[PDB]
RNA sequence: UCGAUGUCGGCUCGUCGCAUCCUGGGGCUGAAGAAGGUCCCAAGGGUUGGGCUGUUCGCCCAUUAAAGCGGCACGCGAGCU
RNA sequence: CCGCUGAAAGCAUCUAAGCGGGAAGCCCGCCCCAAGAUGAGGCCUCCCACGGCAGCCGGUAAGGACCCGGGAAGACC
């Protein structure tokens, strides 16, 4: 019933360097930075990383969790590398690779071309699904939110960009 | 016997940081300085004060969502001349006047306090050039 | 940001592809950079050209000097270009291709002491079914007890005319290099004879 | 989205919330989504 | 206020409020689509010409993106009628 | 209004730390005025270091004003 708490499974070999306000990170994949409150404490054990609120204040508690889990997140990323699928539902519409960039053929007048933003990079194993991926999760969590918005879900039909596993929660016409 | 007027007096030079102050906290030590009233010969219908030199203007603080909900306005003098206008911006645009503004209404009305506020230069970066002046720094 | 002094000589109209183009014609070129100016020294980018050369006798001691710092010859008018740097030291209507488009400025023709159904376009009262002196007149100009006060902006009778006036995006439908012509599709301001700026557009 | 001062919870899915100073109460049915005006 | 503050309507000239008629941006929709309905944000600009009547208002003709409601002594007679 | 990441509150949550998208409307940009902006700004050139006794009187310089011929400028100015 807590997650302020819980410790942080650093996974060889990633790296954690506490440093007041922030914590760097370093992996496999990549560099990151968590900016963090000062009132909290960043301590590091064998493998294992964990942070401590100096007291039970609700202001204290609230960033507890939350600073744990930035931390928690910024480890897998480097290491694991966060990514998320798309899937493209529509007769006519599809999604290529261009170079590096991505157009989608979503039914518009025109194609919609998202260029990636740094440490994004767009892969498409099928016109029909897409996977971003990064090591950041603010970053992969954004752009696929954007790119979902360019053609949104339909309610009457399976027809737009969904999230993988996202419902097919559609009503009647007529 | 009668009371004590001072003779024309060599005003002096302050030299005031204002990084990391709290705005309204600092202005009413200026506009006190400019006043004179600390000076054991205080007399009110003369410019017997400092001349105040701040600086670091543009780094003073301020306490709540002062910078999103503190409203500047003009009146343009036509209809629907009234400018309103955030702290944010005038930082970001006229900042040595956030804090000119603030001290200019703590000094009184009329031609006196109206030729105090000349005594008051605020600018905004950590120099001057009123170098000329070898301006004593205070610390508040 | 390329710009030019010029004086308007008249407007007719020629012929391009079956269609008949109003013109105005303007006696640009020749202007001479009389002084640059600059960040570092004036804090700021233009460039003070010359134009129309003027008698010396005419012309005194100050402005003499400062026509020689500049290599150049006397001359009658001296205006800026804002954000304009010309590679030489004489700036001509060639800096103008055909088809291009360019904002005039003119000293507007001068209306004097102009009525207020000739300024502000007002509609006066009626010339009959009772009008009492009053055909040509405004109407009412406040409310009454609140505000109780007039008006800042307010629109009245008073001169109307002859004041700076800048026309924007005019089609370059010609330049006569041979006489430092610019031929301009539109109204330009100001009587003929008149000075005028022809600075390069800033719409799109 | 509903606007009034008597916000409440419709269904046993919707949930209260407090955001940016405000009252609002979201669902799955977006018909009970509501804010305080 | 009666040793006077002239009172309806119109014309002229505006300007403000926003409980918005229009254009703009949104949520829900018994929202398929187009077109509507209902709340929310928004007052920048716009908001026609006529027939009847002293008329404000209202009805009607032809239109329109729309033909909004109100404050300024039911704005405005040392400005007109 | 729509979200990303996200605790409190092991789920959830657009927010409590933080980051995005988004109105003919706010700010700038566009046109015109404007340093009496007495906070009276800046730049170019010109003049000068005159006599008598932060003031006065007198004669010049760079310049200007009056006077005149006039102007799509303008009631006079
Ligand atoms: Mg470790
Ligand atoms: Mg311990
Ligand atoms: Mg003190
Ligand atoms: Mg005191
Ligand atoms: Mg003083
Ligand atoms: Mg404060
Ligand atoms: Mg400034
Ligand atoms: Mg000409
Ligand atoms: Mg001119
Ligand atoms: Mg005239
Ligand atoms: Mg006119
Ligand atoms: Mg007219
Ligand atoms: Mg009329
Ligand atoms: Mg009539
Ligand atoms: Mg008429
Ligand atoms: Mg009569
Ligand atoms: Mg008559
Ligand atoms: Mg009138
Ligand atoms: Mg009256
Ligand atoms: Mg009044
Ligand atoms: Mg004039
Ligand atoms: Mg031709
Ligand atoms: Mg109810
Ligand atoms: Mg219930
Ligand atoms: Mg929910
Ligand atoms: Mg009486
Ligand atoms: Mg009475
Ligand atoms: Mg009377
Ligand atoms: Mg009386
Ligand atoms: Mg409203
Ligand atoms: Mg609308
Ligand atoms: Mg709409
Ligand atoms: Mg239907
Ligand atoms: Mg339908
Ligand atoms: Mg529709
Ligand atoms: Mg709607
Ligand atoms: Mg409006
Ligand atoms: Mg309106
Ligand atoms: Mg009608
Ligand atoms: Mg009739
Ligand atoms: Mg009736
Ligand atoms: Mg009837
Ligand atoms: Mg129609
Ligand atoms: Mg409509
Ligand atoms: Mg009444
Ligand atoms: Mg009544
Ligand atoms: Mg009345
Ligand atoms: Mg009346
Ligand atoms: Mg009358
Ligand atoms: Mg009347
Ligand atoms: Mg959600
Ligand atoms: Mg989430
Ligand atoms: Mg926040
Ligand atoms: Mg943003
Ligand atoms: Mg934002
Ligand atoms: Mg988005
Ligand atoms: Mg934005
Ligand atoms: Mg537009
Ligand atoms: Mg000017
Ligand atoms: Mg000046
Ligand atoms: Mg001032
Ligand atoms: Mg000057
Ligand atoms: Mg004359
Ligand atoms: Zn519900």
């Amino acid at each position: 019933s807590r997650i302020g708490r819980l410790p942080i499974p650093v996974p060889k070999g990633v790296s954690v360097e506490v440093a007041p306000g922030r914590v760097k990170v370093k992996g496999p994949k990549g560099e990151l930075e968590v900016p963090v409150s000062p009132e909290m404490r960043v301590v590091v054990e064998e493998g294992v990383v964990r942070v401590e609120r100096p007291s039970d204040e609700r202001r204290h508690k609230s960033l507890h969790g939350l600073t744990r889990t930035l931390i928690a997140n910024a480890v897998k990323g480097v290491s694991e590398g966060y990514s998320k699928e798309l899937l493209i539902k529509g007769i006519g519409y599809r999604a290529r690779l261009v170079g590096r960039a991505l157009e989608l053929t979503v039914g518009f007048s025109h194609p919609v071309v998202v260029e990636p933003p740094e440490g994004i990079t767009f892969e498409v194993p099928e016109p029909t699904r897409v996977r971003v991926s990064g090591i950041d999760k603010q970053k992969v969590g954004q752009v696929a939110a954007n790119i979902r918005a360019i053609r949104k879900p339909s309610a009457y039909h399976e027809k737009g960009i969904y999230y993988a596993g996202e419902p097919v929660r559609l009503k009647p016409g007529k | 016997m009668k009371t004590y007027v001072p003779k024309q007096v060599e005003p002096r030079w302050v030299l005031i940081d204002a990084e990391g102050k709290t705005l309204g906290r600092l202005a009413t030590k200026i506009a006190t300085l400019l006043r004179g009233k600390h000076r054991p010969d205080w007399t009110p219908n003369v410019a017997m004060g400092d001349f105040v030199v701040v600086v670091n203007a543009d780094k003073i603080r301020v306490t709540g969502k002062k910078l999103e909900q503190k409203i500047y306005t003009r009146y343009s003098g036509y209809p629907g001349g009234l400018k309103k206008i955030p702290l944010e911006k005038m930082l970001a645009t006229h900042p040595e006047r956030v804090l000119e503004h603030a001290v200019k209404g703590m000094l009184p009305k009329g031609p006196l306090g109206r030729r105090l506020f000349k005594r008051l230069k605020v600018y905004a970066g950590p120099d001057h050039p009123h170098q000329a002046q070898r301006p004593e720094k205070l610390e508040v | 940001m390329k710009g030019i002094l010029g004086v308007k000589v008249g407007m007719t109209r020629i012929f391009r592809d079956d269609r008949a183009v109003p013109v105005t014609v303007i006696l640009a070129g020749p202007c001479p950079v009389v002084q640059r100016r600059t960040p570092e020294k004036d804090g700021y980018t233009a460039v003070q050209l010359g134009f129309l050369p003027q008698n010396p006798k005419r012309v005194n001691r100050p402005l003499k000097g400062h026509f020689a710092k500049a290599g150049v010859e006397p001359v009658r008018i001296l205006r800026e270009i804002r954000d304009f740097n010309p590679e030489g030291d004489t700036v001509t209507v060639e800096i103008f291709k055909p088809g291009e488009r360019v904002d005039v400025t003119g000293t507007s023709k001068g209306r004097g002491f102009a009525g207020v159904m000739k300024r502000w376009n007002f509609a006066g009262g009626p010339d009959s079914h009772g009008a009492h002196k009053i055909h040509r007149h405004p109407g009412s100009i406040g409310n009454r007890k609140t505000p109780g006060r007039v008006y800042k902006g307010k629109k009245m009778a008073g001169h109307y005319g002859a004041e700076r006036v800048t026309v924007m995006n005019l089609e370059v439908v010609d330049v006569i290099p041979e006489e430092n012509l610019l031929l301009v599709k539109g109204a330009v301001p100001g009587p003929n004879g008149g000075l005028v700026i022809v600075r390069e557009t800033k719409k799109a | 989205m509903k606007v009034r001062a008597s916000v409440k919870r419709i269904c046993d899915k919707c949930k209260v919330i407090r955001r940016h100073g405000r009252v609002y109460v979201i669902c799955e049915n977006p018909k009970h989504k509501q804010r305080q005006g």
